[PDB]
RNA sequence: GUGUGUACGCCGGCAGGCGCGAACCCCAUUCGUGAUGGGGAUCGGGGAUUAUUCCCCAUGAACGAGGAAUUCCCAGUAAGUGCGGGUCAUAAGCUUGCGUUGAUUAAGUCCCUGCCCUUUCACACCGCCCGUCGC
């Protein structure tokens, strides 16, 4: 079963996850 | 890789290459009802030939030639945000 | 932006395509059609923009592509 | 190709993040391991721890022979528009491009577009090259070097033409994991050569200073081989290597990069164990 | 409408009296221009500098040297004079004159060279309609330069006697002579 | 160098709502009460 | 001017439908899609009628004497059609969908079976009425579904088979004796049933393969205007017991008391009735045998399989066939022309190439290396190799003097190829990528990859080769057109920069002027030497949104273009105006077997949508569909369109070709279209021509009939002409009627019986006047290739004949010479 | 081309001090074929900055296109002009970026000087390189 729409998951697979959450740490971090 | 990723393959790895959601990865949608709405009206091609069914698998290469159809009141508008509108090109 | 030149032929090519614009858009089509063919058949660069690239021998490999 | 170039990137950085990972891993465990069958002493900093091959952008080396354009810095001096010149006839196919009001990005993409595998830049100082830069073209690896003892034929009077065959390669002095590394780069810039080809081209590991040789063999009888020096002769010193290509300084990350002003930089090699 | 170089001299008048060189000098209806400035690329191919209109290309001409280099608009200037005393010392459309010096100009045979260390030995040869409009602009350009260098007169002054002169038939061009001497040799070697 | 690298991936293509962005009986009331 | 009509559809000899023979026999009417061919077996020719219908043909109903035709569609909408002159007469709408139509052997009346009941019509006459169809009568015979239709000798009687196991007789006018009879003995459905030469007799055949045999006892004469017992006679199975072939159709001729049955295993077999004597039988596919028809004299019969859409007829006796061919299963395909204009070579998706000829319209050879389907394929210069690319990753090469794959190029990458082109000289291949977006270029004798072409982004629209110069000209979608000069020292390269995307590009046949369609459904013209564009013509109305082909003309003065629309136009390239335009029907019809289609939402297709018309609303109020409780968000869907996929156009000029979805459809040049005289004055009448005739001046005579331009007149008038005034004629003739003459002359050869007649008149106009046309050769091409083919077919043919008989003859005297 | 590190006001030719929060190009003017109002080396005097660079008056050297030879260069290229930076190597007695203006000739042969190779089944075309010394 797919996850849910709103789950970012729903459109992104494992190697855009992985660019996400790095560039999601810098960001935040600033 | 080899065939051990070949056990991955789900109904998430298919819903995931559908036109609509591919609009919502590529941030020209951020609803699913509204990535749907912009498949029938015709404001979304595929290269030169314009789609409507929303049950439509791209691929990767064709996943680059996905954008607004010309003339469509979408792509007004993102001219306009951009300050980029030339009314000569319509 | 740019020089004195290349400030002038923007100038012109800005004119000459909001004319034709305008008469596409609140004039009849067919003297929209004579004005761009006559704007084209004197210089196309009035109309359409044609940007330099680099493009030389050197990409090429030696001697002809075929003989 | 906007967003296809994109792609193609993210996913090349995604499989070489992992390989990095993995390795990590077997280092730690080997260091660990080793320190304990010892059973010396366990030093503090390693109780706080304990509790595809082939590069992936060197699909394409033995199909197809690599293309490869050497240009120089903007106004470039006469001395440096003639080594520039020996350069191309170091390398078999190479070619030499003037560079007039050229963008440095512009460059890249022009490359990319006709199928050069490799782009090489040159610096100079008061007429005496000191520079080098190699670039992998499809978001491949960018070395830096620095020149140190150049001798060009152009010095040399009657030396004559040179043979210009596929050459020979010899590596040696290469015995780290960089080391390894480095040598990959500058293997991969020459095509396959032919089994009776007399010419050599050797790079020579001393102390991280490499020494480029050319050379032309000839047997006048059995275990007696008579060696003449032809082509330019010069020293290279790595300083860092970086992921993407030279249009890419302030996004890419830095692979390896040499750090001086350590408290042990002084004595310390890092091209050979 | 009409076009007229500069906005002054009209191009339906002028003619071209010589057949080889009809197809290799663009002055005529779909080459007139206002101005010898258009930022074109016409060096890109072979042969297509003979789609240049030839006012253009002798402004690219008039470039040298060095000292001049990348002025397109000071040439543009002067030949804009050049043709002002043209036109009040004679009362003619220069470009006419400038069509008949380019004519005259050009040379018809030429001589090709087989040459060792000893001696040269020389060989008489035809020579092709671009070769000559290309030689004859740089004839008269070459005249222009050398008449005005250490000298109190102007450069477009001397280029409009040099055209003047060329267009006449006169010896007392640089053109001309060099054209003769050139025609000469490859006579005298047949 | 984290804000740099989001630019190489900006799509051009990328649309948002917020993109697209009182009367004069509401104007004289309020003209009303400051007065 | 443009003078062209439909004239054929290429690729496709039978979809489904029942098989008819003409009332002579000599043609065949195979139904097709939409549209209804006829072959003409005795001059093997093929003929596309002009008709067209919204759904596939499903019964098709042929008068005796020949003139008339009913064709049906599966909607239950009819066409009455003459033969003889090929044209509709009459429309009408069946109230529903009708499963059979036969015409009484009289001619008077006809009978339609629909639903549970058979109603009769009266035959409709010469001229046209507002009602051409006229009921008569209407039967309420059987329980269940009305299948066949037979009639007996006379019109006394007809019979009518059912799904309800029985076969019911009826009298066409009232008899007292007989008013309604009905036989039984099956198990299953009844496919067909026959009746004897000149008696009651009948015949049944059900779906289980029995056959069952019934005689009366009253002759056919003793039918009394205003008591008859009908029995069994035998009972036989044409299968063993145990295996289930089912049989799917069947033919009977009177005459010759000959039984043909086709099986759903592909096997069809022949038996005498009355002893059913098997004589023998035959396999002729995998797929079931759909439709079985004989002609008249007995000798032929006719074999339809839906499955491929196989055609043959079989001549039984001498075992040998007459005709056989199998179209390509989809409708897609990419075409080629013949440098000669003699041969088109179609590719299609099964990875099939085929080849047909010209006149006749018949494939004649086939290709199957390739293993995907055929994306390009093209003709060198020479008229005998053919070169194809294909999703394989393959390019091959094929030759017409041995007929075989003799060449294979292919990348040292994985690649597919979308797009072929190769240069009038012959040497140099090239292709390009759906993903490298790049171009692999080749060496024909030579097999090597010579060189990998890049710089363009994004796939690549097409190549086209200079046929002049050797120039490579490629369109992509990065808004570029770019040109590569082969045989250049410096390899120089040049690029065209457009306002959208390019979609094709095509070269006139001079080679001077190209053309670019974009996706702004505009098309520019361009010099290609000097790199300007000389003009530019706008699309959006006139098709009714892009240009997807481009052809040009022979002549050049006039291009073509088609798309996504349903026209494809024609366009005056000087004047960039719109001359013309075709419009192309479009066949709604849906295989009811498919199940990945989401059919809600392809409610157009196939009349599955109901349509209230009682309603009291104008236009109708449709049926809600049923609901679902999860949706289905995963299938196709597909609305009704028509898109060309290419067109070209033929070196003779006689004729051109559109690719499209519903097929392959043939524009041909006719003189009916378009009166076209050349230079018409008061004194220019046929009458003044024959008066010149008789006064024997022969030369005014026939520039009189050239300025005229009637190729009865002039035909009359050259052979009026007697042997040895020829040269007298030839050189009175001016320059600008000579290119007349040859034209006319190579449509005589073609259609003449006095071969060398015309050719003396054509040996004395190449003599005069040949050194003259040398000057004007470039604008003569078409002429000139018409000419050279048409002389070509009466020279190969007679020399492989007069040289062997003369030459063995010579040989046989040697022999006996000795001793 | 932003690491917590000058806009404007007054006085003075300038160099500066005192307080506070683009060149090139184009239009016109003077000069004039005279080592000349081109050129600014050398030389004398004076003035500001915290011995150091800059500013003012004065003087006005070779140099008039650079031999024997030699090096480099094909399109945004040759050449002219300006504005920034100093990035863990090099570089400031300099290097490296970015923009602006923008050409003449040429797109093909092996003649010279060289280099790389070769001379064992579609239709059509074509019809075996030579020698020496060994074993
Ligand atoms: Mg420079
Ligand atoms: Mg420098
Ligand atoms: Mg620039
Ligand atoms: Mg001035
Ligand atoms: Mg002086
Ligand atoms: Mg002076
Ligand atoms: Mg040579």
């Amino acid at each position: 079963l797919p996850p849910s729409p709103g789950d970012t998951s729903y459109y992104q697979d494992q190697v855009d996850d992985f660019h996400e959450a790095r560039s999601r740490a810098a960001l935040a971090k600033g | 890789g080899s065939l051990e990723l070949c056990d991955f393959v789900t109904a998430s790895s298919f819903c995931r290459r559908r036109l609509p959601t591919v609009l919502l990865k590529l941030r020209m949608a951020q609803h699913l009802q509204a990535a749907v709405a912009f498949v029938e009206q015709g404001h979304v091609r595929v290269g030169p030939d314009v789609v409507t069914d929303p049950a439509f698998l791209v691929t990767r290469s064709m996943e680059d030639f996905v954008t607004w159809v010309d003339s469509s009141k979408i792509k007004r508008h993102v001219l306009e945000y951009n300050e980029e509108r030339d009314d000569f090109d319509l | 932006g740019g020089g004195h030149v290349a400030q002038i032929y923007a100038i012109r090519q800005s004119i000459s395509k909001a004319l034709v614009a305008y008469y596409q858009k609140y004039v009849d089509e067919a003297s929209k059609k004579e004005i761009k063919d006559i704007l084209i058949q004197y210089d196309r660069t009035l109309l359409v923009a044609d940007p330099r690239r680099c493009e030389s021998k050197k990409f090429g490999g030696p001697g002809a592509r075929a003989r | 190709m906007l967003r296809r170039e994109a792609r193609l990137r993210r996913e090349y950085l995604y499989r070489k993040a992992r390989e990095e990972a993995q390795r990590s891993a077997q280092e730690r465990k080997e260091r660990l391991r080793r320190a304990l069958e010892e059973n010396r002493l366990i030093p503090t900093e390693l109780r706080r721890e304990a509790l595809s091959h082939v590069d992936d952008e060197y699909r394409w080396a033995g199909v197809e022979d690599p293309k490869v354009m050497i240009t120089t810095s903007r106004d470039p001096s006469s001395r440096l528009k003639m080594f520039a010149k020996e350069l191309k006839l170091v390398f078999p196919g190479a070619q030499r491009m003037n560079r007039g009001r050229h963008e440095v990005g512009a460059l890249v993409r022009a490359c990319k577009a006709n199928g050069v595998t490799d782009l090489l830049v040159v610096h100079e100082h008061r007429g005496t090259p000191v520079g080098l830069i190699v670039s992998h073209l499809p978001f491949g690896p960018t070395a830096y070097f620095t020149l140190c003892n150049v001798v060009m034929r152009h010095d040399i009077p009657d030396l004559g033409t040179m043979s210009e065959a596929k050459p020979h390669l010899i590596t040696h002095g290469f015995s780290s994991r960089l080391g390894k590394r480095v040598s990959d780069i500058l293997r991969y810039l020459f095509p396959v050569p032919k089994d009776d080809s007399h010419r050599v081209i050797t790079f020579a590991n001393q102390d991280d200073y490499i020494s480029f040789r050319h050379h032309v063999y000839k047997k006048t009888d059995h275990r007696n081989v008579e060696l003449t020096e032809v082509g330019p002769r010069f020293e290279l010193k790595l300083y860092m290597i970086r992921l993407g290509t030279l249009e890419q300084e302030a996004t890419a990350d830095v692979e390896w990069r040499w750090h001086p002003y350590t408290n042990t930089a002084r004595k310390r090699v890092f091209l050979s164990t | 409408p009409d076009i007229k170089l500069f906005g002054k001299w009209s191009t339906d008048d002028v003619q071209i009296n010589d057949i080889s060189l009809q197809d290799y000098i663009a002055v005529k209806e779909k080459y007139a221009k206002y101005l010898p400035h258009s930022a074109g690329r016409y060096a890109a191919k072979r042969f297509r500098k003979a789609q240049c209109p030839i006012v253009e290309r002798l402004t690219n001409s008039m470039m040298m040297h060095g000292r001049n280099n990348g002025k397109k608009l000071m040439t543009v200037r002067i030949v804009k004079h050049a043709f002002e005393i043209i036109h009040l010392l004679t009362g003619e459309n220069p470009l006419q004159v400038l069509v008949n010096a380019i004519i005259n100009s050009g040379p018809r045979e030429d001589s090709t060279r087989i040459g060792r260390a000893g001696t040269v030995r020389r060989q008489a040869v035809d020579v092709s309609p671009l070769r000559r409009v290309n030689q004859a602009i740089w004839l008269l350009c070459t005249g222009a330069r050398e008449a005005a260098f250490r000298n109190i007169k102007t450069i477009a002054e001397c280029l409009a006697d040099e055209l003047i002169n060329a267009a006449k038939g006169s010896s007392n061009s640089y053109a001309i002579k060099k054209k003769d001497e050139l025609e000469r040799v490859a006579k005298s070697n047949r | 160098k984290a804000l740099r690298k989001k630019a190489l991936e900006k799509n051009p293509d990328e649309f948002y709502y917020k993109m697209t962005r009182v009367t004069p009986e509401q104007l004289k009331l309020m003209r009303t009460q400051d007065v | 001017k443009f003078a062209y009509r439909f004239s054929n559809l290429l690729g496709t000899v039978y979809r489904r439908g029942n098989l008819n023979f003409t009332c002579d026999g000599n043609s065949v009417i195979s139904p097709v899609g939409n549209r209804v061919t006829v072959f003409d077996l005795k001059n093997n020719k093929s003929d596309t009628l002009p008709l067209a219908t919204r759904y596939n043909v499903k019964c098709v109903g042929l008068s005796p004497d020949g003139r008339l035709a009913i064709i049906v569609d599966e909607g239950g909408d009819a066409l009455l059609v003459s033969l003889v002159c090929r044209s509709v007469l009459h429309h009408f709408h069946f109230k529903g969908s009708v499963h059979s139509v036969s015409f009484s052997p009289d001619g008077r009346k006809f009978v339609v079976t629909k639903g549970n009941i058979a109603q009769m019509y009266h035959a409709p006459g010469k001229k046209r009425e507002f009602n051409a169809f006229v009921l008569d009568k209407t039967y309420f015979g059987p329980y269940d579904e009305t299948t066949c239709i037979d009639w007996t000798d006379d019109s006394r009687c007809f019979v009518v088979g059912s799904k309800d196991m029985s076969t019911w007789v009826f009298g066409a006018e009232r008899w007292d004796n007989l008013i309604y009879y009905a036989l039984g003995g099956h198990k299953d459905a009844i496919v067909a049933c026959f009746f004897e030469s000149n008696s009651l007799d009948l015949y049944s055949l059900s779906q289980d393969g029995v056959l069952c045999m019934w005689q009366c006892d009253t002759p056919p004469e003793g039918l009394r205007l205003k008591k008859v017992k009908y029995s069994r006679l035998a009972k036989y199975f044409f299968n063993k017991e145990g295996d289930f072939n089912n049989l799917t159709a069947a033919a009977f001729h009177k005459k010759s008391h000959l039984l043909v049955t086709g099986f759903a295993s592909g096997i069809f077999h022949l038996h005498e009735l009355p002893e059913f004597n098997l004589i023998h039988s035959l396999s002729i596919s995998d797929q079931s045998i759909a439709s079985v028809a004989i002609n008249s004299s007995g000798d032929w019969i006719a074999f339809g399989c839906s499955g491929l859409g196989q055609l043959l007829v079989w001549e039984w006796q001498s075992e040998s066939y007459v005709l056989k061919q199998q179209g390509h299963f989809n409708s897609m395909v990419a075409l080629a022309y013949s440098p000669d204009g003699q041969y088109i070579v179609t590719g299609g998706d099964d990875g099939k190439v085929k080849v047909w000829n010209t006149l006749s319209g018949f494939c004649f050879v086939t290709f199957t290396e390739h293993s995907s389907g055929v994306t390009g394929v093209t003709f060198t210069a020479t008229g005998y190799v053919v070169v194809t690319s294909s999703m394989d990753g393959t390019v091959r090469a094929f030759d017409l003097h041995r007929y075989r794959n003799f060449r294979t190029f292919t990348s040292p990458r994985p690649t597919q190829f979308s797009c072929v082109a190769v240069d009038a000289s012959g040497e140099i291949v090239s292709a390009g990528a759906q993903d490298s977006f790049e171009i692999f270029v080749w060496s024909m004798q030579t097999g090597r990859l010579l060189d990998v072409l890049s710089g363009h982004e994004g796939p690549i629209s097409g190549l086209c080769f200079n046929p002049m110069k050797s120039v490579l000209a490629s369109a992509s979608w990065d808004k570029t057109v770019r040109l590569w000069d082969m045989f250049d020292s410096w390899r120089t390269k040049e690029t065209l920069a457009l306002t959208s995307d390019a979609l094709a590009v095509t070269f006139r046949p001079d080679g001077a002027e190209l053309a670019v369609a974009t996706l702004n459904s505009q098309i520019t013209f361009w010099d290609p030497e000097n790199a300007v564009q000389t003009g530019s013509i706008e699309g959006r109305h006139d098709l009714k949104k892009a240009f997807t082909a481009l052809c040009y003309s022979a002549d050049g003065h006039s291009i073509l273009a088609g798309g996504m629309s349903k026209f494809v136009c024609i366009y005056h390239v000087r004047e960039q105006i719109l001359m013309k335009r075709f419009e192309i029907s479009c066949n709604l019809s849906l295989d009811a077997m498919e199940e990945f289609l989401n059919r809600r939402k392809m409610t157009e297709f196939g009349n599955l949508a109901l349509i209230d018309q009682d309603a009291g609303q104008e236009d109708g109020v449709a049926i809600p569909l049923p609901g679902v409780r999860k949706g289905d968000m995963s299938s196709r869907h597909f609305k009704p369109e028509i898109r060309v996929t290419s067109l070209r156009f033929s070196p003779t000029g006689r004729c051109w070709a559109a690719t499209t979805t519903e097929g392959l459809l043939i524009y041909s040049l006719d003189t009916r279209v378009l009166f076209d005289p050349f230079e018409l004055d008061t004194s220019v009448t046929p009458g003044r021509v024959r008066e010149a005739l008789r006064q024997q001046d022969f030369t005014r005579a026939i520039l009189m009939a050239l300025r005229l331009n009637e190729s009865k007149l002039v035909q009359e008038a050259l052979e009026a002409v007697p042997r040895g005034e020829i040269e007298v004629v030839t050189s009175s003739l001016p320059e600008l009627y000579v290119e007349k003459v040859l034209e006319f002359l190579a449509s005589s050869f073609e259609v003449s019986r006095h071969l060398e007649f015309y050719l003396l008149w054509t040996h004395k106009l190449l003599m005069l006047h040949g050194q003259k046309l040398k000057s004007r050769a470039g604008t003569l091409l078409p002429v000139i290739q018409f000419l050279q083919k048409s002389i070509q077919r009466h020279l190969d043919d007679l020399s492989k004949l007069c040289s062997w008989n003369h030459y063995n003859m010579q040989y046989a005297l040697a022999v006996s010479k000795q001793r």
